[PDB]
């Protein structure tokens, strides 16, 4: 991913304010609510029967933390997303066979969650920079499909 | 296909836009043009600069069209037939672009309506915009 | 969204299918399982071998469902409500798989009915299967 | 793209029967008819107003011949599609900005045309081999997006 120093600065600054314990769960949770077929990949996670059950599910919150951590790992090394995500790509593509459109969906759900949290501060230029990041992450996750 | 709950959620949430229609619509377009620059190709003679009065005017049209869609949510192809002919027949907009604008509309609503943008309402709004998109990208005359 | 002429094309084409509906549904499923092996994960306990009586029996169910949809092309959400709940709520089928089966149905029709499979009929059938797919991937109770 | 010897043999046998003057135009024409937004990329081609107009359009037929030629070349370079299609990828992605889902659609329209022309010869195993090929070609064309 090619971010200008200005774009990287904007992205990094905002991410420093992102709740490590909650935002990943909010994103994963909304993925499961907004695109319900994605629940098929999380049978073992217990109760996903209603929006409240999904968002309150401890395993969703806990798994969300790992997802956010991976986005964080991506931000730490934007010049090597492919290498950073190689093991995750094998998992999501070769093992789980997640259709890669869903990678794009989760990235865009995360963007919605950032907008929800930060309001006016999530300006169109800040969004544009984040779209480069989540597109890069989706592409890296889908690398074993390419 | 929208559930009864989806229709209730959309009517309630979109109903809060009100006189901010032009503002929100314009912001969604600006977000789209900036985040996804290929979309600008459909507007070759527009002023697409930040704060452009032309984008503000176009934002109001898009938002008013969504208001129209809500008021006819059970019979949208007949209500949006003119917009379908424009976008599908005349302009031949690639369907992917509707996903991009729909996402930018969700981002805009999330940024302005934090109390309203619950996971359930988020889901209903996404389905609504996908339905509108399917109508505008279809040729059914 | 289907045009009036689309609906006529679909009714005429599926009518020609007639008594082969079941055979073609089975063939489309076989094509899907072989061409797109990930789709087999939805049928983990099935006998998926070539000539499988179980696949043949499932193909007839799929074809009869399409025949029903053709018969209710103006009212597909109501007509397919049970099937939508099965695929979208219970089975949680990823929408990409509907594009794969729809393609395999078109391939099957093209292989068996080449005279009937004109570009206009091809177009109408593709739209019809997309419309069916949208209903079966929607939760609208 | 890796083909079994049986798949390679079957792909080659079917392709030998393809009318190279017509099939590309049929595939391109049906793309323009079935997915009408794709016509936006061919505004200079003249009359595309009806299915008959599209299918009989001399520019559609001539351009289809080039498209088929690219598929034919790909069949001979299945192990190096990203290399082979590099110039075409730069054209379709960087210059024309064709959304890559359309590459998948054209490949599947080509498969439908093969099924139309060869009927019982286009068996499910033969289709499966061709799906590998057209997925490989679409992926290679989309490489600049990856
Ligand atoms: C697009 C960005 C995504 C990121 C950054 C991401 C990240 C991760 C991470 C870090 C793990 C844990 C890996 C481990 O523990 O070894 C994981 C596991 C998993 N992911 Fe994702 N993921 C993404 C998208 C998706 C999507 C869209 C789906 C399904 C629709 C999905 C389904 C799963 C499943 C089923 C697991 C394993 C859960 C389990 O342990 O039972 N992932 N992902
Ligand atoms: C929810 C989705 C959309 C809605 C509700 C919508 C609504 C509208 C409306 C109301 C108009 C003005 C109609 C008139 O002047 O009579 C319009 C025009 C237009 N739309 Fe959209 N639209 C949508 C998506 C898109 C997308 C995704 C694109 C391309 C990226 C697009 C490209 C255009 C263009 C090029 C015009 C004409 C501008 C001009 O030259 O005057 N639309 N749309
Ligand atoms: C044109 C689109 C489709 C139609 C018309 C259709 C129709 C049907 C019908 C009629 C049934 C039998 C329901 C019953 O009698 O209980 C069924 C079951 C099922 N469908 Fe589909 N279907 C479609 C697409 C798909 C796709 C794309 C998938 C997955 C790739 C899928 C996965 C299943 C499964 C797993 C079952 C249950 C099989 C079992 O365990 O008994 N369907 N479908
Ligand atoms: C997926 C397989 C495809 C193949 C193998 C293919 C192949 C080709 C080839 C060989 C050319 C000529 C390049 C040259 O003259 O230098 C070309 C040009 C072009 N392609 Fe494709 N293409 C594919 C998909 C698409 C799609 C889906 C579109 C969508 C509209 C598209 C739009 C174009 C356009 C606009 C041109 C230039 C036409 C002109 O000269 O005015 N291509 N393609």
């Amino acid at each position: 991913v090619h971010l200008t120093p200005e774009e990287k600065s904007a992205v990094t600054a905002l991410w420093g304010k992102v709740n490590v314990d909650e935002v990943g769960g909010e994103a994963l949770g909304r993925l499961l609510v907004v695109y319900p077929w994605t629940q098929r990949f999380f049978e073992s996670f217990g109760d996903l029967s209603t929006p409240d059950a999904v968002m309150g599910n401890p395993k969703v919150k806990a798994h969300g933390k790992k997802v956010l951590g991976a986005f964080s790992d991506g931000l730490a090394h934007l010049d090597n997303l492919k290498g950073t995500f190689a093991t995750l790509s094998e998992l999501h593509c070769d093992k789980l066979h997640v259709d890669p459109e869903n990678f794009r969906l989760l990235g865009n759900v995360l963007v919605c969650v950032l907008a929800h949290h930060f309001g006016k501060e999530f300006t169109p230029p800040v969004q544009a920079a984040y779209q480069k990041v989540v597109a890069g992450v989706a592409n890296a996750l889908a690398h074993k499909y390419h | 296909v929208l559930s009864p709950a989806d229709k209730t959620n959309v009517k309630a949430a979109w109903g809060k836009v009100g006189a901010h229609a032009g503002e929100y619509g314009a912001e969604a377009l600006e977000r789209m043009f900036l985040s996804f620059p290929t979309t600008k190709t459909y507007f070759p003679h527009f002023d697409l600069s930040h704060g452009s009065a032309q984008v503000k005017g176009h934002g109001k049209k898009v938002a008013d069209a969504l208001t129209n869609a809500v008021a006819h949510v059970d019979d949208m192809p007949n209500a949006l037939s003119a917009l379908s002919d424009l976008h599908a027949h005349k302009l031949r907009v690639d369907p992917v672009n509707f996903k991009l604008l729909s996402h930018c509309l969700l981002v805009t609503l999330a940024a302005h309506l934090p109390a309203e943008f619950t996971p359930a309402v988020h889901a209903s709004l996404d389905k609504f915009l996908a339905s509108v998109s399917t109508v505008l990208t279809s040729k059914y005359r």
